[PDB]
């Protein structure tokens, strides 16, 4: 329950340099180079009124009270659907 | 004049200020919702940040300026910071056993599965992996960053923890960009509710972590920390631990699974 | 119902609520030992002028007072758990009737062969037939077949509520979202009386229920006529 | 510093007692009374 | 000076006045609020003729005893006052953030009035359940007031817990461990580990119900898939820690009183104590469930929860017979104090009996939501709590006043309260083993004897707490100064006498370790 | 935790030390009265002449008031203890409490 | 005799049954007479008085153990006026009655009352033990 | 890799830190960290209780494990007995600071 | 930069009887002014907003 | 306990005084709401 | 001028404790037996005897003849 | 074979207190065999059980909610 | 010296015992307080229907 690298005897600075720069940030670069490859908008699915989606017992505090916080006018349609 | 090694503390008015900073933000946050006005909420959030800035620019001053941190008191801190981050982890643990009751469970109004009718989860070895590796990566970074500390290399202790937050900084807008890309919301039902209120609480404290990070980057580079004495790193540290472990425990249970 | 300087429980209609009683009597009887013993042993303690004031052993008579108290429990537990579990056994019903609670009334279907159902309200203080009795009348009973064992489902349309007849030993939220299921059974004809036992607003102390109890053919006839 | 000792370690005086039980009556009184004026008001809106 | 000393103090005796002087202060409402209840109910019929501030008036009278009475004169009053002194420590871990934990208070009780003024109030129970509390049955600001109260309460006392269980692992004297200090120091140190951990979880609870009415969120809405019995667990997994942490610095106070006056050096059987403490502790987190043995439970979670519930009984017992393996042989001094610990032992006892027979989930059924569990608490908690804090205040009032109270006087107010708070509740037994639902305005004429008697034992009550004012007044206006207290040599707080300064052990004491 | 005839050769051993000092005839008897008993006439009679040593004669008395305290209800133990004692107290001239009038109230 | 208040951590005076001989004397100062009583005291005690006995007796000590055991009449106030206060209390009661509560329903005249319980026991209300058990329906009356 | 920069310490720091520190160095205990070790306690070999006044509150925990701790001042003067295990305490008053 | 904590050390140990909290000098008791009335400012605004909501309006 | 002899003697009388004036100040206020009960629910 | 017997002088409260604590639990078997017999088997005895002979139509043709029912006239 | 159905027997599926799956599943079953029939031909009345049962133990509401919402296509089980 | 008790202690308690039973007794008989007691053996029942 150690991975398979291995490099003690005393630990300190330089071995957690060398895990930061020859382990850590590689896995970033390489995550990151997954996800920009995988990026780009989806066709979004069709609109259903769904009642156990697009809540709304009271208005929101912004806006026109219909509009969720981070509202993405491409994907989050509203109670009546996709907005124009 | 006092022979045990504990600080008694010259009265202060940031007790005082703080309290009523938070009735301000709760009473502001009643006007908001219910009043349609956000003056209260803004004076208080005003007045919560003008009180912490004091509060814990005077115990810098009381420590690195005055010596009033003997090993005792030290002590008392570590204890202090422990305890702080076990409410944290209790306070995190009623929203997943929310997100378990709701994800084992699934009524009927959802379709009777999870994830509900209608729900499209994001790909968890999209950004959220990605995520995933950066808070990962900034456990690592700021492991360094505190060895170098006590060893005593004050650049390496520099580059580490901009590092580490740059990384947190990463993760914040990762996160915030999700959040606008992410084609459910917090009204999607329970969905979006467990899902923006337990990522939210933690997006926010890895806002305070990055926050307390960048106060340690700060005073270290006024010399504040010494290769033996610097407990403000290493609660800024732990806390950043936790917010790691925070974050895994919501990839595997809700982004994961709950996919 | 209850009666005027009612000290107990109401007499049992049920089965189980006979088994209740009959195990509160058990209890209580330790409940009463135990209360009377403290404060005996208190005014024991307290009644000398002679005196020991230097350090007691403990680890003696503290094997006396957990293990005592652990035999106590268990001659409580066994017959509390046995009657939790025969409350439980299958019972196979012949009726299914559900409940539905409102603010602030209740109201009832019986849908196993005909759409029977109806709203059943407190009769107010200033309507009350004569003998009638305060806050208890409905307007509509639950009319039900006595001597058999009936499946209620208890669920709410807006706040919780629980749907409750001491007399019988039945208690059952009533949750939106929910169906929870009890068993009843009355043991006699008659009238028995319950009352809503979740706070649900304003009118929470009004909105009773009343079983009525009779044979199967009266049962069947009534329910004919209230289609 | 500050005044130590009987009657100088609280936040009220206690140098007279007849300003004292008035500073009380106040105190107590204000807290006991409270939810009767609560409660009027509640009536007094419907 | 004024200012300084009591808007910006950081000393932990000035900070427990503080806290004692609010708990006083809310002591009143909450009795207040409960002669309005007994009032409503005296008669049949109705009183108010609006039972939605019956159910208001209900809520707040909880809410307040318990935040804002209880828990700021047990832990904030009697905790900061004892637990410093108790250890030789000069004064706790963080003595400023001490201080925001007092000043917390007053604007969580302002959020709490605020919640009872606006709309038609919070009538929803101290349990504060959806979908009553939600946004379309109590639309409008009171629930969110409430939500907020509580917040800002939860906040003051997991900051208190953090700064309580710092001070007593860290600042004893080296020489002590932690079976050397009081069990008073215990009882704190275990109630601050318990509001650490459950606290978090109503936090979190309460603020998914804000979420659920003001963001559209549904993790209690059935529509979204959310379900009101999720809030009900998270309620109660802090509510059952919530009544232990009620009752816990009454038992370390007790423990010291019996010791006291049974002229004795030390409770007996310290570390069965300690163990007893711990293990009500332990078990106050995995009982909560029998808060909801009717909401619809299978039944081998209602056997389990039956007997989880059963078991804190043993610990239990070994603390009552423990305090009177105290008072045996002892050279008993009948004084005031004692009086109300040994009021305590009784009706503590009386009460936890009743716990245990609504421990029984086929029972409950049929008492759950009833005066028998009204009654239930109102011994184990209410006469409970309020007794262990007679007894605390009446024992050391002399302590932090150095000032004497009349002990005829105080013996006169000990009788009029034991009879009516026993007048007020026993009744509630057979009203509740009757039938007679609680969070009632009004009930079926049977009920009506009890609830009379009841009512008039509030009224009894009542000239208890007017007689308890003025003693307090008659203490400060004869001005008799303490001289010598018996039994220092065991009781560390009143070795620098009375009041001691306001900075006390600036040198710590001496402790060898052989 | 010994035998009884082995306590109270303890006792009265502890009190016959000749340079016995006050504070040691005051820890003795303050410890003595905390355990569930009155002491043996012979312990007392140790006691009393340490008083003597000790030229004392005021604690003497009070040990008298003392073992009639410790009695509790059982009026029959004081006045057996003083029948015992009265070759010492005539032998050192201590007078009783009730000698002195030091029982009223 | 005098005791002061930054006396407080000093050895001091106790009377208590169970701390018979205090860490200090009651009385510390001398006067000439007492002090030529204490010299005396170091000579055979046959030879000191009664009232010289006694003397001495209360340079040592300020109560005597009846004294500081006495009983006393305290029980009585505190009985009393407790009776006292509760009475009192009725009084609060009285006045609440008169000016707060108004009449109480209908359904408690005694008309009524007759008529609901003929018909509680026309349902059989608690007829195995608890109200129509206690009616004799044979005879039409209450059970002796 | 490597490098230096960070103040140490005995560089930089202050106040009662530092003066914790500095006695620490030297063996020596004036803010009472430590725990004392008891000596035979008896009146030729007192347990010496140092103090900056003249008078000190000691707490005898008289046998090992005992839980009750036995509290009283200690003065100035003659050595004084526990009052219930009766072993020897000297006050050894003043020093430690200016 | 430069380690000047040795300077800010002499600052804070100044023996001014200063508090903490004011012991940097003139901006402290500027930045405490701001805090104290923006609270008490806001605390009586929270009052008025009280006794503004206590009662019905349209 | 041992105390000193009152500073500031309380006599029966003050005694009397402070007590009716407490006993008031918690009646009267109260006493005035619950008299005038109608008065309010007649709004 | 009779000398007075040595009386008992030892572990006084130990053997009044013994004593009453033997006592406090004859007592407490004697209210057992007592309590059984007056509440617990008395209830016993009234369900097993109402239950004997007890005829539910018969109850239901007293309850129906008084009026009491609104499904049954 | 074995009609003369009074109500809903026993489903081991659904042995506890909360009954509200029984509910779903019946109504789910009920439908989805209706469905079945109508395409391929076929009658109904070989989905009487599922109706007789849900109708036991359904509430009115909830039955007539779902039956609105599968008319809206809303009803987001799958049939 | 005899103390308030001895002084007054006789009159207190007979006094306070006095006063005590007659206004409870007058509040609980005398100002139309309905205790509503059981019927059994005191109500004659009347019919109803
Ligand atoms: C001080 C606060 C306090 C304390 C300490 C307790 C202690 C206990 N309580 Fe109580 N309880 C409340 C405050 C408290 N409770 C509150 C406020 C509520 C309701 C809240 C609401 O709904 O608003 C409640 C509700 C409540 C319920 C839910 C009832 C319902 O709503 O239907 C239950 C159920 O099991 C319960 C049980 C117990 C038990 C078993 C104990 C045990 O810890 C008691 C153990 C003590 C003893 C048993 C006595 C001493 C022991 C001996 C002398 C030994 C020998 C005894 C035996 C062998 C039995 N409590
Ligand atoms: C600590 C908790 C506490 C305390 C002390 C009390 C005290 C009282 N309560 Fe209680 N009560 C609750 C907690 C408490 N209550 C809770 C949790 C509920 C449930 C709410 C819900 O259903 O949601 C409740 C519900 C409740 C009801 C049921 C309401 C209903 O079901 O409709 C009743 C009815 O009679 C009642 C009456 C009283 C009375 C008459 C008193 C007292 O008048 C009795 C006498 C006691 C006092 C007068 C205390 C005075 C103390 C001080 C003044 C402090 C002094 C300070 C110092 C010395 C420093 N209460
Ligand atoms: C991404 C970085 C943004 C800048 C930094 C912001 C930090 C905020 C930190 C505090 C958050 C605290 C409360 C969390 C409540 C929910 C917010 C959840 C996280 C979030 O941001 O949720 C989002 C906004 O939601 C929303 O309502 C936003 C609602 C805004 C009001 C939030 C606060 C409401 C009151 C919270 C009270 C908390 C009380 C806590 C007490 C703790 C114990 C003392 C989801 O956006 P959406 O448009 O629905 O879906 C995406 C669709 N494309
Ligand atoms: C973007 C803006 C966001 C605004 C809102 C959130 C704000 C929070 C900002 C984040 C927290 C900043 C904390 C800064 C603390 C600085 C003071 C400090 O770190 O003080 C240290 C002590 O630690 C101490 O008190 C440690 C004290 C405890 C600090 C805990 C901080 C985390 C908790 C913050 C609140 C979370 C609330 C979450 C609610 C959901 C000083 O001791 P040393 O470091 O040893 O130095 C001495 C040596 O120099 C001697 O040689
Ligand atoms: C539950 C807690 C309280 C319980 C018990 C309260 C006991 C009451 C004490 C007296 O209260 C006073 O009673 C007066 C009547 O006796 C009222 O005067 C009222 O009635 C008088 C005539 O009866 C008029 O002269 C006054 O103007 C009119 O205010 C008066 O306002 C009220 O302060
Ligand atoms: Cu419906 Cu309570
Ligand atoms: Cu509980
Ligand atoms: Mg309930
Ligand atoms: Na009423
Ligand atoms: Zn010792």
């Amino acid at each position: 329950a150690s991975a398979a690298k291995g490099d003690h005897g005393g630990t300190g600075a330089r071995t957690w340099r060398f895990l930061t720069f020859g382990l850590a940030l590689p896995s970033v670069a390489l995550c990151t180079l997954n996800s920009w490859l995988h990026s780009g908008h989806r066709e979004r699915p069709a609109f259903i009124p769904y009642h156990h989606l697009r809540i709304r017992t009271k208005p929101f505090s912004w806006g026109d009270g219909n509009h969720t916080f981070f509202h993405n006018p491409r994907v989050n349609p509203l109670p009546t659907g996709y907005e124009k | 004049h006092q022979t045990h090694a504990y600080h008694m503390v010259n009265p202060s008015p940031w007790p005082l200020t703080g309290a009523l900073s938070a009735l301000l933000m709760t009473s502001g946050l009643t006007m908001w919702f219910h009043f349609n006005s956000m003056t209260l909420l803004m004076i208080g959030l005003t007045t919560n940040m003008l009180t912490m800035y004091q509060w814990w620019r005077d115990v810098i001053r009381e420590s690195t300026f005055q010596g009033h941190h003997t090993p005792a008191v030290q002590k008392g801190l570590r204890y202090g910071m422990i305890l702080f981050i076990i409410s944290e982890v209790l306070f995190f643990t009623g929203f997943f056993w929310a997100f378990y009751h709701s994800s084992l469970a699934p009524t009927p109004e959802l379709g009777g599965c999870w994830p509900p009718t209608g729900i499209h989860p994001l790909n968890p070895l999209e950004v959220p992996l990605l995520n995933t590796s950066v808070l990962l990566a900034s456990g690592v970074s700021i492991t360094w960053a505190h060895h170098s500390l006590m060893e005593g290399d004050r650049k390496h202790m520099l580059q580490a923890l901009f590092i580490t937050i740059t990384l947190g900084v990463y993760f914040t807008l990762l996160q915030a960009s999700e959040y606008y890309e992410a084609p459910f919301t917090i009204s999607d039902g329970v969905y979006g509710s467990t899902f923006f209120v337990a990522t939210g609480f933690h997006g926010l404290h890895v806002i305070i972590g990055s926050t307390f990070l960048i106060v340690c980057f700060f005073r270290q580079l006024k010399f504040h920390f010494t290769s033996n004495h610097h407990f403000g790193f290493e609660a800024a540290a732990w806390y950043w631990h936790f917010v790691d472990v925070v974050w895994l425990f919501l990839y595997v249970s809700i982004y994961w699974w709950g996919s | 119902m209850a009666y005027p300087m009612q000290l107990g429980f109401q007499d049992a209609t049920s089965p189980i609520m006979e088994e209740l009683l009959h195990f509160h009597d058990h209890t209580l009887m330790i409940v009463f030992l135990i209360s009377s013993l403290v404060l005996y042993i208190i005014s024991l303690m307290l009644t000398t002028k002679l005196t020991h004031t230097s350090t007691m052993d403990a680890q003696e008579v503290e094997t006396i007072w957990t293990i005592l108290p652990a035999i106590i429990l268990i001659l409580i537990a066994l017959p509390s758990l046995r009657i939790l579990y025969m409350m439980d056994e299958i019972n196979n019903p012949s009726l299914t009737v559900k409940t539905m609670g409102h603010q602030w009334y209740w109201s009832y279907e019986y849908t196993d062969y005909e759409d029977l159902s109806f709203d059943s309200y407190m009769i107010p203080t200033s309507e009350l037939k004569p003998g009638e009795l305060r806050l208890l009348e409905v307007d509509n009973r639950v009319v039900l077949p006595m001597e058999m064992t009936i499946r209620m489902l208890v669920s709410s349309e807006d706040v919780l509520h629980s749907w409750a007849v001491p007399s019988l030993g039945l208690k059952t939220d009533a949750i939106p979202g929910r169906l929870n299921q009890t068993t009843l059974m009355s043991s006699r004809p008659g009238l028995y009386y319950g009352q809503c036992s979740e706070i649900c607003g304003s009118n929470h102390s009004f909105m009773p229920i009343v079983l009525e109890l009779v044979p199967l053919k009266y049962f069947e006839k009534w329910s004919a006529s209230m289609l | 510093h500050y005044e130590e000792g009987p009657g100088k370690n609280i936040p009220f005086s206690v140098e007279n007692k007849w300003r004292l039980l008035a500073m009380m009556t106040l105190f107590f009184g204000s807290g006991f009374a409270a939810p009767f004026f609560i409660v009027r008001h509640q009536l007094l809106k419907k | 000076m004024f200012i300084n000393r009591w808007l910006f103090s950081t000393n932990h005796k000035d900070i427990g006045t503080l806290y004692l002087l609010f708990g006083a202060w809310a002591g009143m409402v909450g009795t207040a609020l409960s002669l309005l209840i007994r009032a409503e109910l005296g008669q049949p019929g109705t009183l108010l003729g609006d039972d939605q501030i019956y159910n208001v008036v209900v809520t707040a009278h909880a809410f307040v005893m318990i935040f804002f009475m209880v828990m700021p004169i047990m832990i904030g009053g009697f905790g900061n006052w004892l637990v410093p002194l108790m250890i030789g420590a000069p004064d706790m871990a963080f003595p400023r953030m001490n201080n925001m934990s007092f000043w917390l208070l007053p604007p969580s009780f302002l959020l709490l009035l605020a919640s009872s003024m606006v709309e038609a109030g919070a009538g929803t129970g101290w349990t504060v359940y959806p979908p009553l509390a939600g946004n379309l049955a109590h639309a409008g600001a009171s629930v969110d007031l409430t939500i907020f109260s509580l917040h800002l309460a939860g906040v003051s006392s997991i900051l208190g817990a953090i700064n309580f269980i710092t001070t007593i692992i860290n600042m004893k004297p080296p020489a002590m461990s932690q079976y050397q200090t009081p069990l008073f120091v215990w009882s704190v140190m275990i109630t601050a580990v318990l509001l650490l951990l459950s606290l978090p979880v109503l936090a979190a609870g309460i603020t998914m119900l804000l979420t659920d009415r003001n963001l559209n969120t549904t993790f209690f809405d059935p529509a979204g898939g959310g379900d009101p019995i999720l809030y009900q667990h998270l309620f109660w997994f802090f509510g059952h820690p919530e009544v232990y942490i009620l009752i816990l610095p009454g038992f370390g106070m007790i423990s010291h009183i019996v010791t006291y006056y049974s002229g004795k050096k030390e409770p007996f059987g310290y570390m069965g104590m300690v163990w007893a403490m711990m293990s009500i502790g332990f078990l106050g987190f995995i009982v909560w469930a029998h808060h909801m043995f009717t909401v619809g439970m299978d039944v081998d979670t209602r056997a389990y929860f039956t007997s989880a519930t059963m078991i804190i009984a043993i610990p239990t017992g070994v603390k009552v017979f423990s305090w009177l393996a105290t008072l045996h042989g002892g050279n008993i001094k009948w004084s005031p104090a004692m009086m109300w610990a040994l009021g305590f032992i009784f009706l503590f006892t009386v009460g936890g009996l009743t716990g245990i027979v609504l421990a029984n989930s086929s029972l409950d059924i049929v008492l759950h939501d009833t005066y028998y569990v009204v009654a239930h608490f109102h011994y184990v908690l209410s006469m409970g709590a309020v007794f262990a804090i007679m007894g605390g205040f009446v024992h050391w009032f002399p302590l932090f006043s150095g000032y004497t109270l009349n002990d005829t006087w105080a013996k006169i107010h000990f009788a009029i309260m034991f009879v009516g708070v026993n007048m007020t509740f026993f009744p509630q037994h057979f009203l509740g083993l009757s039938g007679m639902p609680r969070r009632y305005s009004d009930y079926p004429d049977a009920y009506t004897m009890w609830n009379t008697i009841s009512s008039m034992g509030s009224f009894i009550s009542l000239t208890a707490v007017m007689l308890m004012v003025f003693i307090i007044w008659e203490a400060f206006a004869s001005k008799r100064e303490v001289l010598t207290v018996d039994l220092t040599t065991t009781n560390l707080e009143w070795l620098n006498g009375c009041p001691p300064p306001y900075h006390t052990f600036e040198e710590p004491t001496y402790v060898n370790l052989k | 935790h010994e035998t009884d005839e082995e306590f109270d050769a303890r006792w009265v051993t502890y009190f016959n030390k000749p340079d016995i000092d006050a504070w040691e005839l005051r820890k003795g008897m303050n410890t003595l009265v905390g355990y569930d008993l009155v002491p043996e006439p012979k312990i007392i009679d140790a006691a009393l002449r340490a008083c003597r040593r000790l030229n004392d004669f005021a604690s003497a008395v009070r040990i008298l008031e003392v073992v009639k305290d410790k009695a509790g209800p059982h009026k029959e133990i004081y006045p057996y203890v003083i029948q015992e004692l009265r070759p010492t107290l005539n032998e050192l001239g201590i007078s009783t409490p009730e000698e002195l009038g030091l029982d009223k109230v | 005799s005098v005791v002061k208040s930054e006396d407080y951590a000093l050895p001091s005076y106790v009377d208590r049954r169970d701390y018979p001989l205090p860490d200090v004397a009651h009385v510390k100062n001398l006067s000439a007479s007492q002090k030529a009583l204490k010299e005396k005291e170091k000579a055979s005690w046959s030879s000191l008085s009664i009232d010289e006995k006694v003397e001495l007796y209360r340079l040592k000590f300020k109560e005597s153990f009846a004294e500081m055991n006495r009983s006393t009449n305290e029980w009585k106030t505190v009985v009393g006026a407790a009776m006292f206060f509760i009475g009192f209390t009725a009084l609060l009661l009285i006045w609440e009655k008169h000016y707060v509560y108004g009449p109480i329903p209908h359904t408690f005249e005694e008309e009524w009352v007759a008529k609901q319980t003929k018909r509680m026991l026309d349902m059989k209300v608690a007829p195995i033990q608890g109200f129509s058990a206690k009616w004799d329906y044979d005879k039409n009356e209450w059970k002796k | 890799a490597s490098g230096g920069g960070v103040p140490t310490d005995e560089e930089q720091a202050t106040g009662l830190e530092r003066e914790v520190m500095l006695a620490a160095r030297k063996g020596q205990d004036p803010y009472n960290i430590l725990a004392p070790k008891a000596t035979s306690g008896t009146k030729e070999d007192p347990n010496l209780v140092p103090s900056i006044t003249n008078k000190r509150i000691v707490g005898c925990i008289c046998e090992e494990d005992n839980s009750t701790v036995i509290w009283f001042w200690l003065h100035k003067g003659e050595a004084q007995r526990c009052p219930s295990c009766g072993t020897h305490y000297k006050l050894v008053p003043h020093q430690l600071a200016h | 930069f430069e380690n000047r904590v040795a300077e800010k050390q002499k600052l804070f140990q100044e023996d001014n009887g200063l508090p903490v909290h004011l012991k940097g000098g003139a901006t402290d008791n500027i930045l405490y002014r701001v805090t104290m009335t923006l609270c008490l400012g806001g605390t009586l605004y929270s009052l008025y907003c009280l006794g503004w909501a206590s009662f019905p309006h349209k | 306990i041992t105390a000193k002899p009152a500073k500031t003697p309380t006599s029966p009388k003050e005694q009397a005084i402070g007590l009716s004036v407490t006993f008031l100040s918690f009646l009267l206020p109260a006493g005035w709401v619950l008299y005038h009960l109608d008065n309010y629910k007649k709004s | 001028s009779t000398a007075l017997a040595k009386p008992q002088m030892r572990g006084l409260l130990a053997r009044r404790l013994r004593f009453h604590i033997v006592g406090a639990f004859m007592v407490s078997l004697g209210f057992a037996t007592f309590y059984k017999f007056a509440v617990a088997e008395k209830r016993k005895k009234a369900y097993a005897d109402f239950y004997r002979n007890y005829d539910s139509m018969k109850d239901f043709e007293e309850m129906r003849k008084a009026g009491i029912f609104q499904s049954a006239k | 074979k074995i009609k003369n159905y009074q109500t809903a027997p026993f489903d081991s599926r659904f042995p506890n207190q909360n009954q509200t799956r029984n509910c779903w599943q019946n109504y789910l079953d009920f439908h989805r065999c209706e469905k079945a029939m109508t395409a391929k031909g076929g009658d109904v009345s070989v989905c009487e059980w599922y109706r007789r049962v849900y109708k036991s133990l359904c509430p009115i509401s909830w039955v007539s909610t779902w039956d609105d919402r599968r008319a809206e296509g809303t009803f987001p089980g799958k049939i | 010296a005899p103390d308030f008790h001895d002084k007054y202690g006789n009159a207190v308690l007979a006094s306070g015992a006095t006063f005590c039973v007659a206004v409870w007794v007058y509040m609980a008989t005398q100002i139309g307080i309905e205790w509503n007691p059981s019927p059994v053996g005191r109500v004659t029942p009347k019919e109803w229907r």
